[PDB]
């Protein structure tokens, strides 16, 4: 490969980051997933640079992503801060099923920029299950009120069809080589 | 006080009226015991000859003797038979001095045990007077017993014999007596102001005091009983005021008991006076004076020892030597002290030894626990010194368990079974857990890098300590510092990153601190990877330290081990990278760069072991036996096997491309050796052009073994086989028309297939061959390298596809063959050919045979047989025998055929493939293979060469007949 990132899929229990990380390696998709325990590691050889060459397919560099499945479960969340250490992005998931995941993203963020590995911590915040419109309980000006707040992009992905996981995950990538151009 | 002059002068009182002769235990010389008590009452002697004086004008006691006489046997029988009863008369010469003990009857002699004193004036001129008077029921006298006093003393008990007074009857009879002397009310008024008892217990407590202080400038090691002059002025005042010795056993008890609470002697001093307890208490009784008196001292003794033993760790301390020789000493005079009748007396403690013994060493346990806590510093307020209290206090805590391990605890197992470790340890982990606890809880959710070695100090030493529970019989039920690791949980975070920032502080250093260079001639690698080694093994000795029970917590800490492991690679190929770009920027010098580049590829080989030993050295195995159970499948593979794999293909980046660095310069030398090797005249012979390639190749493999270690080696040699073979046949197309420098290539591969084995600088290529080899050295070995060789070549696979051929439509030829060993003569008889085509267009068959040995240039000196010619014949009758001179060794060369113009095998003819010599000749038919418009390979090979003849008549012909045979070939019906 020629680069080597460390996402972090960290958020709440029940946000479902394992089907997100599922439907970006691969197409496969499971109706009702167990509780990620411990932390779970994706591999991905993508070759983007950002993203692709021609916008977005092509041949750029070729990105070794590992994509850390971190938990949920407060369990499992003192320890989890020591691999924050070098975490290049992460990509806060919530649901817009329930509000409590909503609340939380402004604390996992308070979490996040102590355990940043540069001098500022990467974040692309998507409002996973957005398919499912009978249960949608979360409007799309908070998210973007929040997003604005905190200067976060912001997208509506969904692992249940798959849709804009890949073009997320894509800018994220290249939000974290905007930062490494303006680190050097 | 004033006492200590008066009870002075009750001793000279009862030591100058001291009369007899000395016993084998009691010394008569009044000069050497006034001189030794002057010298241990430490008085001058003025004030000896001031008291000598005021003891001389006090009057002289009135002296007595206690006549305690016993039963009288022996005696022969000259009274009355039976009813013997003689009365006895006590007297002293030098009532008043006479009595007379009433008789009873039916009796040898009377018992009674009762004792008359009988005043007297002087020992050496008196003599003792007893006779006995037996009264019959005549009064036959009997003997008497007379000695001087000077020989009696006190304690005398023995049997005496009665001197005969008249000597008609020789013998009397030995009695049994027992002689003492005591003094009268004597005048002293020391031991009469006072009672006797109490002024002997202070006199014997003065004799005791001084032996003790005088032995010994201090008090450990006296090791007497008492002193001999001492123990003589003690036995006078004892006996010498009708006393017996159970006071005296009672006064020595008391004296001794409370000497040994006011100053320290041995206490196996204290063992002869207490058995004596044991052995005199049951036949004698007290008053309810001093039986009081004795049971407060025998509580008063149990007090000071028990608060002996509660502080153990201060008034016996393993740095005196004897600090469990004197522990035992005091608890075995603690035994056999409640082992007697005589503890039934203790109103204050009933309650027994091993339970208050066990109270005691439960509260000096708590009261040296807190002022060890007092020692370690509290007084500061402030987190990190809590902290180190709370270290030194664990260390001091170890410290005190282990000797209480060793040596404490079978010294209170032995003798009243109990069980020191167990409560101490179940008391000294409730009083440390609830120290750390609380150290832990004001510590919160943050921690600081030194906070964090220090709690990881702390850790190590408590895991130490319950370490020490296995070895005292399983402590359980009083668990109060199992799951001390819980309270350590904010602190995990800081450890594997203070681990990591140990370890990437050496692996920044290992690569600062070397320049790179071979770590001699017997190993290839740097120091850089013995410092991966010893660096990776303290990541595992840290993660085997720590050993987490908890599961999910324990995999989540080893995903974090290996992928700092994985981290620390990729970090250290990235210094090992630099550091070889920033010495490059320092020489110039081709073959410094290259075994530079050589040495970081054996570094990067040794990672390659040290993380293929990771799940060795981080134990994988004892993992996943334990984490396997709530997580899932794959999971394990990938969190844990996934990254390390990873990690290996990163170092397969730079490992084969460093290797392959190399690998592009030797490709390059070779492929330019074997350009420049074809470039080379062809009227030259094939071995010397292959000198200057085979040396280049094996001096620089074979310098590059040695400084490359043997796998990356083996990497780098199947690289070059790869690239010489694919060099070697995209050499092998641009070749000249003649093509005579195909042999060249084939002495070229041949050679460097035997280079690629040469053992020290060749591995053997015998087992891993690829399709490019054998493709390359057939192709080329079918081009090479003559003209006739390539038609032997031919002829050979004519007669095998021949030999695979069995259709009957292009003509079956009948004849027979047989080769003689012994004539040299071929004999061929041709009979017939059937199922033909006609060979003119026409439709006339023209069956005519030229019987010729082919190939034409194997056989250059004979005339070919011919027979008659036939028209239009679907079977001829030839039926001819033709003989053919020519030797073995032609025929039986490959090749070799006989051709039948209108082949058959030669070499595999009847009488020549290993079989006798044909008395009867077999049959052999073979259809004819005609040649073909699409020919084989091999013909535009031989059409190369042009300035032969003969060949390009044979394909000129071959052509010719191959256009002749298309005209008469009957094409199938599809
Ligand atoms: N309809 C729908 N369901 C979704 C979508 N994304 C996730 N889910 C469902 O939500 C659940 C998510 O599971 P999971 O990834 O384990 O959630 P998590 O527990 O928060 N993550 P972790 O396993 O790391 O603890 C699964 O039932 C998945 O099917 C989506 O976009 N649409």
């Amino acid at each position: 490969y020629d680069y080597l990132i460390k996402f972090l899929a960290l958020g709440d229990s029940g946000v479902g980051k394992t089907s997100v990380l599922y439907q970006y390696t691969d197409g496969k998709f499971n109706s009702k997933f167990i509780t990620t325990v411990g932390i779970d590691f994706r591999e991905k050889r993508v070759v983007y640079r950002a993203s692709g060459p021609d916008g977005a397919t092509g041949r750029g560099q070729r990105i070794h992503l590992q994509l850390w499945d971190t938990a949920g479960q407060e369990r499992f969340r003192s320890l989890t801060t020591a691999f924050f250490r070098d975490a290049m992005g992460f990509l806060l998931l919530f649901d817009l099923t329930n509000e409590q995941s909503f609340l939380n993203v402004r604390n996992w963020i308070s979490q996040l920029q102590m355990h940043a590995y540069c001098e500022n911590p990467d974040i692309v915040l998507c409002g996973n299950k957005s398919d499912l419109e009978d249960q949608r309980v979360v409007k799309e000006e908070e998210a973007i009120a929040l997003a604005e707040k905190y200067g976060i992009p912001y997208f509506e992905t969904s692992a249940a069809n798959g849709t804009n996981i890949s073009q997320a995950i894509e800018m994220l990538l290249d939000l974290i080589m905007k930062r490494m151009e303006r680190c050097v | 006080p004033e006492q200590r002059a008066l009870l002075y002068e009750d001793a000279l009182y009862t030591v100058l009226h001291r009369l007899g002769h000395p016993e084998p235990n009691h010394v008569t010389e009044a000069s050497e015991l006034l001189r030794y008590l002057q010298e241990a009452f430490h008085v001058e002697p003025e004030e000896h000859q001031q008291t000598l004086q005021r003891v001389r004008e006090l009057e002289k006691p009135i002296f007595c003797l206690k006549a305690t006489v016993k039963q009288a046997k022996g005696i022969l029988g000259k009274d009355v038979s039976g009813f013997s009863d003689p009365y006895c008369l006590l007297g002293i010469e030098q009532e008043e001095e006479t009595h007379r003990t009433q008789v009873i009857t039916q009796t040898l002699n009377p018992v009674w045990d009762e004792t008359f004193i009988l005043e007297f004036e002087d020992i050496t001129n008196a003599s003792f007077h007893l006779d006995m008077w037996d009264l019959d029921t005549q009064d036959d006298f009997l003997g008497n017993v007379v000695l001087r006093l000077q020989d009696l003393r006190c304690r005398e008990d023995q049997w005496y014999p009665l001197e005969p007074r008249t000597e008609t009857y020789p013998d009397r009879g030995q009695c049994h007596l027992q002689f003492q002397l005591i003094h009268k009310r004597r005048a002293t008024s020391a031991s009469r102001s006072q009672p006797s008892y109490t002024v002997h217990l202070h006199l014997l407590q003065q004799l005791v005091s001084h032996e003790v202080t005088q032995h010994e400038a201090g008090s450990t090691s006296w090791d007497g009983s008492l002193s001999p002059q001492a123990a003589t002025v003690l036995f006078l005042h004892a006996t010498q005021k009708d006393l017996s010795d159970f006071h005296q056993s009672m006064a020595q008890w008391l004296a001794y008991s409370r000497l040994y609470q006011s100053l320290e002697f041995p206490s196996s001093c204290l063992l002869h006076p207490i058995t004596s307890i044991e052995y005199q208490w049951i036949q004698g009784r007290l008053k309810a004076e001093q039986q009081e008196e004795l049971a407060a001292s025998f509580s008063s003794l149990l007090t000071y020892g028990l608060s002996l033993i509660r502080r153990f760790r201060s008034v016996f301390p393993l740095s005196v030597s004897d600090s469990p020789a004197r522990l035992q000493s005091l608890l075995r005079v603690l035994v056999q002290m409640c082992k007697m009748k005589a503890f039934g007396e203790l109103c204050p403690n009933t309650a027994p030894l091993p339970q208050l013994v066990t109270e005691a060493l439960q509260t000096g346990t708590t009261e040296w626990f807190h002022l060890k806590q007092q020692h370690h510093q509290p007084m500061v307020q402030g987190i990190p010194e809590a902290g180190k209290a709370l270290l030194g206090l664990v260390q001091d805590v170890i410290g005190d368990l282990h000797q209480c391990q060793r040596t404490w605890d079978k010294i209170f197992h032995n003798t009243l079974k109990i069980h020191l470790f167990s409560m101490a340890f179940r008391e000294l982990q409730w009083l440390v857990a609830k120290r750390v606890q609380d150290h832990t809880t004001v510590v919160g959710d943050v921690v600081s890098p030194e906070m964090g070695e220090s709690l990881f100090q702390l850790y190590i030493s408590l895991k130490e300590l319950c370490q020490l529970r296995m070895s005292s019989s399983e402590r359980d039920g009083v668990l109060a510092l199992d799951n001390f690791h819980r309270w350590f949980q904010p602190a995990i975070p800081s450890w594997l990153q203070k681990t990591y920032n140990e370890a990437l502080a050496r692996v920044q250093r290992a690569v600062q601190m070397d320049e790179l260079v071979p770590l001699g001639e017997l190993t290839k690698h740097s120091t850089s990877a013995v410092d991966l080694s010893t660096c990776f093994a303290q990541i595992s000795h840290t993660a085997r330290q720590l050993d987490w029970p908890d599961p999910e917590e324990a995999f989540m800490i080893t995903v974090k081990f290996v992928e700092d492991t994985c981290r620390l690679a990729l970090v250290y190929c990235s210094l090992i990278k630099a550091r070889a770009r920033e010495l490059s920027s320092g020489q110039k010098d081709q073959g410094q760069a290259a075994n530079m580049l050589c040495v970081v590829v054996n570094d990067m080989e040794q990672l390659r072991l040290v993380i293929g030993k990771l799940p060795a050295q981080l134990a994988w195995e004892a993992l996943e036996q334990r984490v396997g159970a709530v997580l899932e499948q794959g999971q394990l593979q990938n969190t844990l096997h996934a990254q390390l794999q990873s990690a290996l293909a990163g170092l397969g980046h730079e490992i084969r491309t460093g290797v392959r660095t190399l690998a592009e310069q030797l490709e390059v030398g070779i492929a330019k050796h074997i350009q420049k090797l074809v470039g080379v005249r062809e009227s030259v012979l094939p071995e010397d052009a292959i000198l200057p390639l085979m040396k280049f190749l094996e001096v620089e493999l074979c310098y590059m073994n040695t400084n490359l270690v043997q796998e990356n080696f083996s990497s780098l040699l199947t690289l070059l086989w790869t690239h010489t073979l694919t060099v070697l046949v995209e050499a092998a197309a641009s070749q000249r028309s003649s093509s005579l420098a195909s042999n060249r290539l084939k002495i070229a591969l041949q050679n460097l297939e035997i280079c690629f084995h040469a053992e020290g600088c060749g591995l053997p290529p015998k087992a891993l061959h690829t399709a490019t080899f054998q493709a390359l050295q057939r192709d080329l070995e079918l081009q090479a390298a003559s003209s006739r060789e390539l038609i032997r070549k031919y002829f050979c696979s004519r007669i095998q596809q021949q030999a695979e051929t069995t259709s009957e439509e292009l003509g079956a030829v009948t004849v027979k063959a047989s080769y003689r060993a012994s004539e040299q003569k071929l004999r061929v008889e041709l009979l017939s050919a059937s199922s033909l085509l006609p060979l003119d267009s026409n439709g006339s068959s023209d069956p005519f045979v030229q019987l010729t040995l082919e190939p034409r240039h194997e056989f250059p000196e004979l005339a070919a047989r011919e027979t008659q010619k036939h028209k239009k014949d679907l079977h001829p009758l030839f039926d001819e025998t033709f003989e053919f001179l020519v030797p073995a060794e032609p025929c039986r060369k490959a090749g070799a055929c006989l051709l039948l113009t209108v082949f058959l095998p030669l070499r595999e003819v009847p009488g020549l493939s290993g079989s006798e010599e044909p008395g009867e000749v077999p049959q052999t038919r073979l259809p004819l293979t005609y040649p073909a418009p699409n020919g084989d390979p091999i013909l535009q090979l031989l059409e190369g060469r042009k300035g032969d003849r003969e060949a390009q008549v044979f394909v000129r012909l071959r052509r010719h007949r191959a256009k002749q045979a298309s005209q008469h070939a009957l094409r199938p019906a599809p």
